[PDB]
C-alpha cells in the first residue's frame, strides 16, 4: 500500500526513516531495495521525525537513493489451524516442508496474555514418558514444568527425541475408565545446525511420530530476531490446541541458552545497559513470560506440559541461566557426565534430580498404589550404594559387613538395569516390576520405608524373568 | 487534570508533550486503550512516563491522561474475603467479564459500588470532628466495620444521613466547609498512616505452637523472618500461623510465587474453616495475590498494599497479622525496576537503596494508640530463600539487622522427617525478658526457670555430640547416657507438632506448661535414682515414659485430670518400686 | 588427625581465595558498567544535540 | 549454492591416535580447538596439514607469526604427497596475513579462505580449512568498532560477533553439488582466548555451533606432554554415526575396544580423589593396577612426537593393535591378581618395555612385532606363579 | 629498531637488540589511550595494544639472500608475578618463546634463578640435532624435563604425607631434582661451553635407574650413560 | 559533635561522644554518592569515603590553653569476621586504636567478649 522513501542512515543491523510516524511500536515491516529483493525488518523506536527499523539478514546491497520501507502489519500475528499437525515450519510460520501453505481458522497474536490466577486448577495426572528413572522417581504431571539440565557433549537431542517419539497418556490407569483423549507434541527448537535439523526430521519421519507433531525449527544462520520469535508461535499453537479444542500437548523447547544469548544480542544492539552478568536486567521477566503459559484451566478439558531444555555453560548451576529457570520452574531433572562415560543411556542421574508436583500424580486411583514408597525406598538404597562403593576403593571388599556388601552389589545391578535402558519403551507397569526385582535383592526387614501390606504382595519375584531380556 | 499526546515510544518508556503542570510520580492513562503509567521525569513541557503494560501496537498521536493523584488503594468495607493483585484489581470480578486470560486496560473498582450496606450513624449535626474519628458502624460478617474520617480531614458537622441501606458512594456526613465523608478514602502506598503514640511490646503473639511460643517467642507487634532452603517448610508453617494464631485479621501477600503453589493456596484456603467461631476462615483474611508473569510493577508495590491494609485494619482497633511470602522475590524485582532506571549497582546487582526499603516495610509494625483513643498492634511475619545457603546473602544480611525473632529452619532436619524443622542452635528472639513480667503474673511463677531449665538440658545434649561420633552411644556413661536420653525424649515428644496431622497442629500454653512439668519432675526423679544404685539399666524402660508421650495428645479440657494421672503415676514409681 | 587438619586449616582456606575472587570480578563488572553509561551519554549528546 | 546436504558417514583421519580414536570428527564436520599460547595448537594444525587424508588443504594465517608461514613455505616443497606420491606443496593454498600487516584485512583473509575452500568443493573435491586464528578476527572487530562509536558487547566485541562466526561455520558439510557429484568442507579452527581464560565470549559462541571441541592444557604442556589435549574436558559428536564405518575398515570390534579405554580411562580419573587424599600406598591392589594402567595407557598410547621419523604418523590398524595389546596385559594382570600374586612384582616384568616402545615401529614391521609381543604376553604370565 | 634494521640489512651486521622495559612503553600507550576515550582491554589496556606490540616484535629476523640478522631481547616485569597479565600474555602470543625468572629460586641463592617449566623455545628444533650441536641433545632435553616434572610432583605429595612413607623410586626423584637445582641450574658468573653442560646433563640422568629413560634411544645410553657427578662437583 | 566542641571548648566541660552505628551512616553515603552518577571505590562506597569519615573522627582532641575534652566512641558493625571491609578499614586508618569483640567468647559465654589479641 504505502511505502516511505526517506532513507537518512544505515549502519549494521539499524536504519533511520523519516517521515514514518504512521508506524505502530513493534510494527512488521518490509524492506525493498533496487535489485528487487525484499528483507525483513522490526519497528522498534518511533518518533516525531523519524523510526527507527532493526534489520533481519544482513544489510548488504542497501543505499540511501532506492531503499523503501512499507508496511504489513501493526501486530507480529500468526494464522493457526487443526491442519498444521504433520507439518513443519521456519520459526516465523513460513511451511519448509513443500507442502502448500496453510489455511487459518484465526489469526492470534503472539504475545501472550497472562492466566488468571483465580482460573487455574491443581494438576491430577501424570504423562507415561517410557522412561524408568522419569516415570518412577521423578514423575511428570500434566500442567507441570519440568527443565532439563544438560552439559556440554552430553545427548539432550536424543533424549528429546526418545521422549517425543515414546510419550503418550494412559487413560486405562485412572477412574472408572476415562475417556478417550487427544493428544499433540509442540517441538521447537532454536540455534540447532544441520546436523541436528537432520537428524530430527529423521527421527520424525521414520516412526509416524511426525502425524501427530508440529515442528518449528529455527537454524544457527538465520536472524536472531527469528529466534526471539519462536518459542512464542509454538506456545501460541500449544495454547490454541489445548484450550479450544480439548487436546493434551506437550511443548519441547530444544534450546534456551541460544534464547538467552539472543536476548542479550537484541538488548545490546538497542543500547540497552546489562544487568548482573552481562544478561539484560529484564531476563527473569522475560523467561517468565514463556514459563507461565504453561498449566491447566479450571473448566477446560485440555493442558499444557512444558519440558525445557538449556546447557548450563560449565556444569555450573549458579549461572543466571540455570539459577533464574529454578525460580519458576518445578523441580529439574540433571544428567550425569560419569554415566554418559561409563556406557550408559539416557545418563539421567536419580540423585540431583527432583519432581516438585510428584506426589499429586501417583497414589490410588492414578497409576499404582504402591509408587511413592517404592521412589523412596529406591532413593535411599541408591544413597547408601553410592557412597559404599567408594569406602570400597579404601577399606576392601572384606572388611564389610554382609548388608554392606548386598548394598554395594545393588547399586552395580541399579546403573545396570534401572537406568541403562537403551531404545527401549518401557510402561509404567514393567518400569514398577523392574523396580520391586532389584529390591528383592535386599533382604526383608531392611525395607524401613515400605509397609507391610505391599512387602507381603510383591516381592520376592526374580530378576532372571527380565535378565533374558534387559 | 493536564491532557498531552506521544511523541516518542522506545520499549516500555513513553514520552509526552504538552503535560506542563504533571506531578511526579502520578498516575497516567496511555493510548486510546488506557494503559496505566508512572511518570517519573520532568523536562520542560514534556514528561517521561513508564507503563506497566505491554505497549505493542500504540501509534505518535495518541492522548495522555493524567489522574492527578500517586499510587493509592481504597479503604473501606469489602476488603474481607477478597483477592487482590499487587495494584488492588479484583480477580474474581475480571473472571465474570472477561474470561481466563487477563486483557490489557480492563477498569474495574476494588470497592463493589453497587452492595448495600447497612449504615448506624454515632454522630449528630453540631459537633465536631478530627482526623481519626469514629463515625458510623456497618455490619461485616463476624465483625462491625468502622466508618473513619480521614486522617488529613478536620471540621464541622452538620448533615447526618439516617440508618438505611447505601452504597459506599453514597455521602454519609457532610461538613460546614462543603467536604463530603464517604464509606471509602483513598490512600498513598507509600505514606505511612498517622498515629498518637508507640507503645513497648509486653503481650506476647500466640502462634500455637509450642516451640515457637516456648523458646523463641515474639511479641504482639513484633517482626519475625524465617529463612531456609528450598524444600523447608516455611509456607506449611505460615499457613498454620494464619490458622490458628490469636490475630483478629490476617493479610497475606504473594511476591511473584509460581503458579502452581499460587493455586494450590487459592484452594486451599476456601475449605478452611476459622477455630474461633466455626465459620470459613476467609471471613476474616485478605489476599493479595501475584504470579511470575504479572507486571513487574505491580510486584513491587505487592508489600505496601498489604502493609496500608495491614494498618487501615489497625487503626479501627484489632489485631493484624501481616504473613508474607518469599521477600527475595520482591527484591528481584525490585533490581530488575532499578536495573530499568540504570542505577549503578553496589552490592550484587541490588540497588543501594534496598536496606532502605527493607527498613521502612518492617518499621510499620508495631502496637500503638490509635488516633480514635483505642489500642492496636499489627504483626509481620516474612520470609527469605537465600540460594546459598548460607545467611550472607544481601537481602538475609539486610534483614537480620531490623528483626527481632529469627526462626532458621534447616533441611537435614526435614529428611529426619522432624518437623517443624527448627535449628534451635541458630535460631534466637530478643523479646523473651520483655514477656517474661507476663508470663509469670499470668502463666506461672515458675515458667520463666522451667523453660531456662528445658533450654539449659537441651544445651547439654548438644554438647555430647562430639563423643557419640567416636563412640557409640552405648559405651557412654550412665549418667551422659541419662541425659541423652532425656534430651531425645524431650526432642521427641516437645519439639515435635506435625501441621498434616489432625490434632498434632496445635497445642496452647497450660499444656506446655504442663509438659515440660512432668519433663523436669521424670529428669530429677531418675537422677536421684541412678544414685540410687537399683535397676539402673530398667530405668529407661519405666511405665512413666508412655504417660509423658501421652501428654501430646491430651484435650486441653482433660488434660488436668492427666496432668494428676501423670505426677502422682511419678510419685508411686520413683518414691516406691525400690 | 587427618580428620581434624583438614577440617581446620584447608577449607576456611579455600573459602576465603573464593570469596576473594568473587569479589575482584564483581568489582570489575561495577567498573565496567561506568564505561557503559559514559559513552552512551557521549552517544546521546552529539547525535542529538549538534547542528 | 548447492542442491543437498547429507549427512556425515566418513571419518576425517588426521594421523593422531588420539583425536582418531577418542575424539573423531566426521568428513563434513568441524572442530574447534582452545588453549593458551604454547601449548600446541599450530603444530597439531600443521601435522594435519601434513598427514590428512583430504584432497586439498587450504591454510589460513589469519594475524600470527611470518615465521609459522616461512616453515611452510621452505618445508613443504620437499616432503611427498601420502595419497599422490607427488610435492606435498602442489595441494596446498596459503592466505597469509601477518601480525604487523594492516588490521582491517583479517576479515578478509577468512572469507575469501573460505570462498576458496567452497569452490574447491564444487569440483568433487573433499577440502580441509585450517584457521590459524579466530580470536584475531574479532580482535580486529573490536579495533574497527572503536571508531564506529557503537555501543559494545560484555568485553568490548561488536554485538553482531556470535552472528559472524554462526555464519562462518555453518559454510562446511558434505554436500551435492549442482553437477551432481558429492564433495565435504570441514573446518578445523583454532580460538586464543586470553589468560586461558575459556568463559571467554569466543569460545563460549565457538561452543554452541562445533561438532568437536579439543580442549588443550597448559600443564600438560609444561611437562612436555604433548598433544598436550586435556581428556576430561574435550569431546566429540560424531562417535556414534561413524561407528559402521569403523567395523566395516578397521574390525568388527574396534566399539568396544573405545569403550574398555574409555571406562579405563574414567575409572582412573575417579581414583584419583583418593590419591590427593591419602597417599598412592594407602590403596588396595585392584586400584593400584588401575592407577598403572592409566599411567601406561597416558604415556604409551596418548603421547605422540610429532618431529619423530616414525611417531609422527600413525595409521589406525596400529592404534588397535596397541588398544588389543594394553587390553591384553590388563585382563592378564586382573586375572594375575586374584592369584594372590602382589602387584609391586608385576610391574617388574620385561613386557612393559615392550608395550611402551611400540610406538616407535615402522608401520611395515608392525604386523610382525605385535604378534611377538602378544604371544609374549600370554608367556609371561602363566609362569609369573 | 630503525636502526637495527638499517645496520643489519645494509652493510651485513650481526644485531643484538635490548629493550629494557616494555611495561613503561604499554603504561605509555594506556595513557593516549585513555585520554582519547578508546575501548579498553581487559584491565584498561586499548584494544589495539596487539597491533601495536605486533609492529615492534615482528621486525626481527633473517633475509633471504642476504647475511645480516637481528636479534631481539625485551625485558619486561609480570606486575605480581602474575602470567596472565595483559603484557605478558600478549607478549607471549607474539614473541618466539619466553625466559621466565623464578623468586622461590631466588630465595635459595640459585644464581641465575631460571624456572626451565614455565620457559620455552620455538625455535629449538631448527638449530639442534646432528650436524649442528650434537645427535643427543633433543632426548636429553626431554628427558630431563621429564625427570624434572616428576620431582616436583613428588615434593608437592611429601608435603602432604610425609617423606617416611616414601619408596625408593619417589625418592630418587626427589633427590634428582634437589641434586638438579643446585648443580644444573646454579652456575654463578661462569662460561659453560655446551659440552661441559651436556657433560652435567648426562651426569644427572645417571643417578636415575637405566631402564627408566623411556624418552632416550638405548644407542645413547650405551654410548653416554655411567658418568659420576662426583668427577666434576664436591 | 558540633554541640561537644561547643560545650567543651567554651564551657570547660569534659564530654564523651558516642556514635552507635557508623555502618548505617557509609550505607547512607553510598545511597547518596551513587545517585549523583560518580565513580565507585572498592565495594560501590564512593571514593571520597576517607575523607568524609576523617571530618568526623578527627573533631576530637585537646587544646593547649584550655581545660575541656571531648572523646570518641565510635561503635560499628562488621559483615562478617572480614577485618578487610571498607568501613572497619578505613575506621582504623583515622582512628587510635580499636576494641574488638570475640564471638568464640560470647558463644561460651563470656560477658563482655573482649578479644585481647586484636
Ligand atoms: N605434538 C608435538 N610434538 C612435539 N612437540 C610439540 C608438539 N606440540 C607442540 N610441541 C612443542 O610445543 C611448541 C608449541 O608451539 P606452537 O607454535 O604450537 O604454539 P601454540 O600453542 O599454537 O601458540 P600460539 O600460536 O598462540 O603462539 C612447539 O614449538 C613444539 O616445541
Ligand atoms: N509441620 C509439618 N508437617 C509435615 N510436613 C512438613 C511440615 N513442615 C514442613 N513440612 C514439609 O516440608 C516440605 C516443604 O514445604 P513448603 O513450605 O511447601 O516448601 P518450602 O519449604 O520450600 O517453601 C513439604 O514437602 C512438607 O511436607
Ligand atoms: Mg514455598
Ligand atoms: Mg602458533
Amino acid at each position: 500500500k504505502k511505502e516511505y522513501t526517506g532513507i537518512t542512515y544505515i549502519s549494521g543491523p539499524l536504519l533511520f526513516v523519516e517521515n514514518a510516524k504512521d508506524l505502530a511500536y513493534g510494527a512488521i515491516v518490509d524492506i525493498k531495495d533496487g535489485t528487487g529483493r525484499v528483507r525483513g525488518g522490526q519497528v522498534i523506536e518511533v518518533s516525531e521525525e523519524y523510526a527507527v527499523i532493526q534489520v533481519f539478514e544482513e544489510t548488504t546491497g542497501l543505499d540511501l537513493a532506492t531503499t523503501s520501507v512499507s508496511l504489513v502489519e501493526d501486530v507480529a500475528r500468526l494464522g493457526v489451524s487443526k491442519e498444521m499437525l504433520g507439518r513443519r515450519f521456519n520459526g516465523i510460520g513460513k511451511p519448509i516442508d513443500g507442502l502448500p501453505p496453510i489455511t487459518p481458522e484465526k489469526r492470534l497474536p503472539i504475545t501472550g496474555l497472562p492466566l488468571n490466577p483465580v482460573a487455574r486448577r491443581k494438576p491430577e495426572q501424570f504423562i507415561q514418558t517410557g522412561i524408568s528413572t522419569i516415570d518412577v522417581m521423578n514423575t511428570l504431571v500434566r500442567g507441570q514444568k519440568l527443565p532439563i539440565f544438560s552439559g556440554s557433549g552430553l545427548p539432550a537431542n536424543e533424549i528429546a527425541a526418545q521422549i517425543a517419539r515414546q510419550a503418550t497418556v494412559r487413560p486405562d490407569l485412572s477412574g472408572e475408565g476415562e475417556k478417550e483423549e487427544p493428544f499433540a507434541v509442540v517441538f521447537a527448537a532454536m540455534g540447532i545446525t544441520q546436523r541436528e535439523l537432520s537428524y530430527f526430521i529423521q527421527e520424525f519421519e521414520r516412526t509416524g511420530a511426525l502425524s501427530r507433531s508440529v515442528l518449528f525449527l529455527n537454524k544457527a544462520d538465520d536472524p536472531t530476531i527469528e529466534r526471539i520469535l519462536t518459542p512464542r508461535m509454538a506456545l501460541t499453537v500449544a495454547e490454541y490446541l489445548a484450550f479450544e479444542h480439548d487436546y493434551h500437548v506437550l511443548v519441547i523447547l530444544t534450546d534456551m541458552t541460544n534464547y538467552c544469548e539472543a536476548l542479550r544480542e537484541i538488548g545490546a544492539a538497542r543500547e540497552e545497559i546489562p544487568g548482573r552478568r552481562g544478561y539484560p536486567g529484564y531476563m527473569y521477566t522475560d523467561l517468565a513470560t514463556i514459563y507461565e503459559r504453561a498449566g491447566v484451566v479450571e473448566g477446560k478439558k485440555g493442558s499444557v506440559t512444558q519440558i525445557p531444555i538449556l546447557s548450563m555453560p560449565d556444569d555450573d548451576r549458579t549461572h543466571p541461566i540455570p539459577d533464574l529457570t529454578g525460580y519458576i520452574t518445578e523441580g529439574q531433572i540433571q544428567l550425569s557426565r560419569e554415566l554418559h562415560r561409563k556406557g550408559i543411556y539416557p545418563p539421567i542421574d536419580p540423585l540431583p534430580s527432583l519432581s516438585r508436583l510428584m506426589n499429586n500424580g501417583v497414589g490410588k486411583g492414578k497409576t499404582r498404589e504402591d509408587h511413592k514408597q517404592v521412589s523412596d525406598q529406591l532413593y535411599s538404597a541408591y544413597a547408601n550404594g553410592v557412597d559404599i562403593r567408594k569406602l570400597v576403593a579404601i577399606i576392601g571388599e572384606d572388611a564389610l559387613t554382609e548388608n554392606d556388601r548386598r548394598y554395594l552389589q545393588f547399586a552395580d545391578a541399579f546403573e545396570r538395569f534401572f537406568i541403562n535402558q537403551g531404545q527401549q519403551n518401557r510402561s509404567i507397569e514393567e518400569s514398577l516390576q523392574i523396580a520391586w526385582a532389584l529390591l528383592s535383592m535386599l533382604p526383608q526387614g531392611e525395607l524401613k520405608r515400605i509397609s507391610k501390606d505391599h512387602i507381603g504382595k510383591y516381592y520376592g519375584q526374580k530378576l532372571e524373568e527380565i535378565w533374558g531380556a534387559p | 487534570m493536564i491532557q498531552g499526546v506521544i511523541q516518542k515510544i522506545a520499549g516500555p518508556a513513553v514520552i509526552a508533550k504538552g503535560m506542563l503542570g504533571a506531578r511526579m510520580y502520578d498516575i497516567c492513562k496511555v493510548g486510546e486503550e488506557g494503559l496505566v503509567g508512572e511518570i517519573i521525569r520532568l523536562d520542560g513541557d514534556t514528561a517521561f512516563v513508564q507503563v506497566y503494560e505491554d505497549t505493542s501496537g500504540l501509534k505518535v498521536g495518541e492522548p495522555v491522561v493524567s489522574t492527578g493523584l500517586p499510587l493509592a488503594v481504597e479503604l473501606g468495607p469489602g476488603m474481607l474475603n477478597g483477592i487482590y493483585d499487587g495494584i488492588q484489581r479484583p480477580l474474581e470480578r475480571i473472571r465474570e467479564k472477561t474470561g481466563i486470560y487477563i486483557t490489557r486496560g480492563v477498569v474495574v473498582h476494588a470497592l463493589d459500588r453497587e452492595k448495600k450496606w447497612a449504615w448506624t450513624p454515632m454522630v449528630k449535626p453540631g459537633d465536631e470532628v478530627r482526623g481519626g474519628m469514629v463515625l458510623g458502624t456497618v455490619p461485616e460478617f463476624g465483625f462491625t466495620h468502622k466508618i473513619l474520617v480521614p486522617p488529613d480531614v478536620r471540621g464541622r458537622v452538620k448533615e447526618v444521613k439516617p440508618a438505611g441501606e447505601y452504597t459506599v458512594e453514597e455521602p454519609v456526613v457532610v461538613l460546614e466547609d462543603g467536604t463530603e465523608l464517604k464509606m471509602y478514602h483513598t490512600w498513598p502506598v507509600r505514606r505511612a498512616r498517622p498515629v498518637q503514640r508507640k507503645l513497648d511490646p509486653n503481650t506476647p503473639f500466640l502462634t500455637g505452637m509450642r516451640i515457637l511460643d516456648v523458646l523463641f517467642p515474639v511479641a504482639m507487634g513484633g517482626t519475625a523472618a524465617i529463612p531456609g532452603p528450598f524444600g523447608s517448610g516455611k509456607t506449611v508453617t505460615q499457613q498454620s500461623l494464619a490458622k490458628w494464631s490469636n490475630a483478629d485479621v490476617v493479610v497475606y501477600v504473594g511476591c511473584g510465587e509460581r503458579g502452581n503453589e499460587m493455586t494450590d493456596v487459592l484452594v486451599e484456603f476456601p475449605e478452611l474453616t476459622d477455630p474461633k467461631t466455626g465459620g470459613p476462615l476467609m471471613h476474616r483474611t485478605v489476599l493479595i495475590a501475584n504470579t511470575s508473569n504479572m507486571p513487574v510493577a505491580a510486584r513491587e508495590a505487592s508489600i505496601y498494599v498489604g502493609v496500608t491494609i495491614a494498618e487501615y485494619f489497625r487503626d479501627q482497633g484489632f489485631s493484624v497479622a501481616l504473613m508474607a511470602d518469599s521477600t527475595s522475590r520482591w527484591a528481584e524485582a525490585l533490581r530488575e525496576i532499578s536495573s530499568r532506571l540504570e542505577e549503578m549497582p553496589a552490592e550484587e546487582g541490588y540497588p543501594p537503596y534496598l536496606a532502605a526499603r527493607l527498613a521502612a516495610f518492617y518499621e510499620r509494625a508495631g502496637k500503638v494508640i490509635t488516633l480514635g483513643g483505642e489500642e492496636g498492634a499489627v504483626t509481620i511475619v516474612g520470609a527469605v530463600s537465600p540460594p546459598g545457603g548460607d545467611m550472607s546473602e544481601p537481602v538475609t544480611q539486610s534483614t537480620l539487622r531490623i528483626v527481632g525473632a529469627f526462626w532458621r529452619l534447616d533441611a537435614s532436619l526435614a529428611f529426619r522427617r522432624h518437623f517443624p524443622a527448627i535449628n534451635w542452635n541458630g535460631s534466637y528472639s530478643l523479646f523473651t525478658s520483655a514477656l517474661d513480667p507476663w508470663y509469670r503474673e499470668n502463666v506461672a511463677e515458675d515458667y520463666p526457670e522451667l523453660r531456662d531449665a528445658i533450654s539449659e538440658l537441651l544445651q547439654r545434649e548438644a554438647g555430647l555430640q562430639e563423643i557419640v561420633q567416636l563412640v557409640g552411644p552405648d559405651a557412654l556413661q550412665d549418667a551422659e547416657r541419662l541425659v541423652i536420653e532425656v534430651g531425645r525424649i524431650i526432642r521427641e515428644d516437645f519439639l515435635q507438632q506435625n501441621a498434616y496431622h489432625e490434632v498434632d497442629a496445635y497445642c496452647s500454653m497450660k499444656k506446655a506448661y504442663g509438659i515440660m512439668k512432668m519433663i523436669l519432675a521424670f529428669y530429677k526423679e531418675a537422677e536421684a535414682a541412678i544414685k540410687r544404685g537399683v535397676s539402673i539399666d530398667e530405668i529407661l524402660q519405666l511405665p512413666v515414659l508412655e504417660r509423658i508421650g501421652r501428654a501430646r495428645y491430651v484435650s486441653e479440657e482433660e488434660f488436668p485430670a492427666y496432668f494428676e494421672e501423670a505426677m502422682k503415676e511419678i510419685q508411686g514409681a520413683f518414691k516406691a518400686l525400690a | 588427625r587427618r580428620v581434624n587438619a583438614l577440617e581446620q586449616v584447608v577449607i576456611p582456606g579455600i573459602r576465603a581465595q573464593i570469596r576473594f575472587i568473587q569479589q575482584v570480578l564483581e568489582q570489575r563488572e561495577r567498573e565496567d558498567t561506568f564505561r557503559l553509561k559514559r559513552i552512551k551519554g557521549k552517544i546521546e549528546a552529539r547525535e542529538a544535540e549538534e547542528e
